[PDB]
């Protein structure tokens, strides 16, 4: 299961 | 694991692009924020050993710490501010158009949470499409 830039909790 | 120099070089030598991998070793790193500096030179200096092929994969890592560390205080922020154009113009120039679209959305993704100011956006975009 590959990384997800957008992943870390945000904004 | 108590931080050293040594403990992280053997773990970027390991880091792969899988989500637990990039995960794992930015939890680590938020733990020993307190040695932000010395982080962010020695994963300068493995970066540009690195293989090109893992490269990316060196600034996703870079892009979970900086993100994660907002809730903390700003010093990864600032810490990775020194290095991060010349670290994305070295990827740039040692990968191919593919990585450079994933790199292209990693700087999306930071104009878009303000992740840096616009200066340095600015500095990743003329560092990527210049």
């Amino acid at each position: 299961p590959s990384y997800s830039p957008t992943s870390p909790s945000y904004s | 694991s108590a931080f050293s120099e040594a403990a992280l070089e053997k773990k970027l030598s390991e880091l792969s692009n899988s989500q637990q991998s990039v995960q794992t070793l930015s939890l680590w790193l938020i733990h020993h924020r307190k040695h932000s500096r010395p982080i962010v030179t020695v994963w300068e200096r493995e970066l540009r050993k690195a293989k090109p092929n893992r490269k990316l994969t060196f600034l996703y890592l870079a892009n979970d710490v900086i993100q994660n560390s907002k809730r903390k205080g700003p010093e990864f922020t600032k810490d990775f501010a020194p290095v991060i154009v010349e670290a994305f113009k070295h990827v740039s120039s040692e990968t191919d158009e593919s990585c450079k679209k994933h790199l292209g959305r990693v700087l999306s993704i930071w104009e878009e949470r303000s992740v840096y100011e616009n200066d340095v956006l600015e500095q990743l975009k003329q560092a990527l499409y210049g």
